[PDB]
């Protein structure tokens, strides 16, 4: 129901549309993408056909303003704005509805993907990891650093996943330096998910995000936090039920959802090896290590 | 990174840095139950910490009551071993403290920087040498202290006794080097090569004999023979 208006596509560009994407000719009558479901966070990507390094986009949620799309020549991108007049907004959307200027999120009725990879996040998490807070959308690119990458520059355009070091104090009691390097359970359990996260849906949430901005954007930073996540409960002994069969269930979707011809540069054969074949969880993730074994049995 | 051949020098310099072995601190004899079954049975170890430059070896000995009711044994004594090498860190002043702790096994790296976390500027390092100091329970008087203990001791030795008082470092490093290797290749051929002359004794305080330069040059010589008489048995030519 939700429509994301185009000014104009002066600029030849590949647009993605959550899993779907579509090209657009320089100067082609676009003006936009309706039908868009209501009730999940969206993101609208772009990468120009005369230089695929400008891969950049905008999370964003119809429930939260009128959000549309402007070329700016100045910065050389495709710009998400908001529309704070509702009247003029409908009005727009409604001209080019009639017109048939617009492509329609292509949802196949029975297909729960999008729901499945975005089950936890929510834009008010977003909006934290990604800083801009005088926009209710959220700028992400290719380039982007996270907080973790930067200690190891620009602190306004990075990314602020939750730092997860395995040999950091934070990880590692006094006392209980081997039982807690070889048993994450405190890590997750105490630090994690009672301290920071405060429950498993954020957890999940921001593990989403970062796949999402890995697989849309060849994030590296957010390759390496979604690893990181995984890498923290599948080394744990200690997990509760329901985080485990919710976490087969995610990782399923999100291995399913990858380009076969990216799983080469998005999957990290270490941690994946590890949390299959040697970590406690090697048996508790049953629909992942068989869609793995499917589709990517070289990496294993 | 990793000490190696190309930076050998560093070790003889004035930054503080201690070699840590931990080759002999799970040690077992393997032998048949009454059943027909194999078990083991522990002896008492020793965590082998050596400053190369001053010769100060801080011998940890590992008494068996350590591994008492605990599983996964060679496991836990990387961990047992960089518990002990933290608390001897914390037990110096600050001023003695080392600047780099080098691992002898490359196993040892995980556990020893996870002990060290409250040491972020000691650099915990592998090393490219394949140094002998497995042959450390060889020094007999090194031996006696470990099998005899009863309980959890550190006992403090000078391995190179009073050789820096007429030769470098970087020469006493490459004698006791030199020593262990041979220890190691053929024990009982190396014993007596050092002990076989009965006017050379080892004083009440050394580990080694009181040989003149003289005497240490022919030492010398008959260890490096030694090192190649036996790697002309092991490999025929
Ligand atoms: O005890 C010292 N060295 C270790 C001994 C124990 C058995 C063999 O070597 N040296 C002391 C002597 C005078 C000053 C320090």
């Amino acid at each position: 129901m939700n429509t994301v208006p185009f000014t104009s596509a002066p600029i030849e560009v590949t647009i993605g549309i959550d899993q779907y994407s579509f090209n657009v000719k320089e100067n082609q009558p676009f003006h936009g993408i309706k039908d868009i479901p209501i009730g999940h966070v969206h993101v609208i990507h772009f990468q120009h056909a005369d230089n695929s390094s400008m891969r950049y986009g905008y999370w964003f949620d119809c429930r939260m303003g009128n959000f549309y799309i402007q070329y700016d020549p100045k910065d050389g991108l495709y710009k998400m704005m908001e529309e704070r007049d509702g009247a003029k907004f409908e009005n727009i959307v409604h001209n080019f509805k009639e017109r048939q200027m617009m492509v329609s999120y292509p949802k196949i009725d029975e297909d729960d993907t999008w729901y499945n990879l975005t089950e936890f996040v929510q834009m008010d998490k977003i909006r934290k990891i990604v800083r801009k807070d005088e926009n209710q959308f959220s700028y992400v690119d290719s380039s982007m650093t996270t907080v973790q990458e930067n200690e190891l520059s620009d602190p306004a355009h990075s990314l602020n996943y939750t730092v997860i070091n395995f040999k950091s104090r934070e990880a590692i009691r006094p006392g209980h330096e081997m039982e807690d390097f070889l048993d994450k359970s405190y890590y997750l359990n105490t630090v994690m998910l009672q301290g920071i996260f405060k429950n498993s849906s954020n957890y999940f949430g921001e593990l989403q995000f970062a796949f999402l901005n890995a697989m849309f954007f060849g994030n590296y930073g957010s390759s390496l936090q979604w690893h990181a996540m995984i890498e923290l409960i599948c080394s744990s002994a200690t997990v509760p039920k329901h985080m485990l069969d919710k976490l087969d269930e995610i990782l399923y979707y999100q291995i399913k959802t990858l380009p076969e011809q990216y799983s080469d540069i998005l999957l990290n054969e270490r941690v994946w090896n590890i949390c299959l074949y040697s970590s406690f969880q090697k048996n508790s993730l049953h629909n992942t290590e068989k869609i793995m074994e499917n589709k990517y049995p070289e990496l294993l | 990174g990793a000490m190696n051949s190309s930076n050998y020098a560093e070790l003889f310099n004035n930054d503080i840095k201690l070699f840590v072995d931990d080759t002999n601190v799970y040690r077992v004899t393997v032998h048949k139950t009454f059943e027909g079954n194999v078990a083991t049975k522990a002896i008492n170890g020793c965590i082998f910490t050596l400053n190369p430059k001053t010769g100060h070896l801080f011998l940890k000995i590992i008494h068996t009551s350590v591994w008492a009711g605990q599983k996964r044994l060679s496991q836990l004594a990387k961990w047992k071993t960089a518990e002990e090498v933290s608390a001897l860190v914390r037990s110096l002043p600050k001023e003695e403290q080392p600047k780099q702790i080098i691992v002898t096994r490359k196993a040892m790296l995980d556990p020893l920087e996870v002990h060290m976390l409250d040491f972020p500027n000691i650099a915990i390092r592998p090393t490219e040498l394949r140094l002998p100091f497995s042959a450390a329970m060889s020094i007999d008087k090194l031996s006696d202290v470990v099998m005899k203990a009863t309980e959890p001791q550190m006992v403090l030795f000078n391995i190179y006794d009073d050789w820096l008082d007429r030769i470098s470092s970087y020469t006493a490093f490459s004698r006791l080097t030199l020593l262990l290797r041979a220890l190691k290749t053929n024990e009982e051929s190396a014993k007596m090569i050092l002990l076989s002359d009965p006017t050379i004794t080892i004083k009440s305080y050394h580990l080694w004999p009181s040989f003149t330069d003289e005497q240490w040059i022919t030492i010398e010589s008959q260890m490096r023979d030694l090192i190649l008489t036996e790697y002309g048995r092991k490999y025929n030519v």
